């Protein structure tokens, strides 16, 4: 039991330090933004 | 020109409606107009 639980500890405290420290670590969520956004963009901008 | 109302402006020939604001913020050191990213007017500088 002691040796699973300190495994579990340490896996989340380095999940977290790594989801803190890389920033490409969210593509597939701002990659649908940024389409959006693209898309709209162009549609505004057709009107020119 | 009445400010905070939805009138019709003609400024030097540039048309359009809207709302008249004060602009405090935006600094135009000699140029005219204002424009966004989506390519529209969104700021003005009195002629009189
Ligand atoms: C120019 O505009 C200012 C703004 O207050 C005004 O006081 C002045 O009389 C104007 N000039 C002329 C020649 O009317």
């Amino acid at each position: 039991q002691k040796l699973i639980a300190n495994q579990f500890n340490s896996a989340i405290g380095k999940i977290q330090d790594s989801l803190s420290s890389t920033a490409s670590a969210l593509g597939k969520l701002q990659d649908v933004v940024n389409q959006n956004a693209q898309a709209l963009n162009t549609l505004v901008k057709q009107l020119s | 020109l009445v400010k905070n109302k939805c009138v019709n402006f003609n400024f030097n020939g540039l048309t359009g409606t809207g709302v008249l604001t004060e602009s405090n913020k935006k600094f135009l050191p000699f140029q005219q107009f204002g424009r966004d990213i989506a390519d529209t007017t969104d700021a003005v500088r009195d002629p009189q």
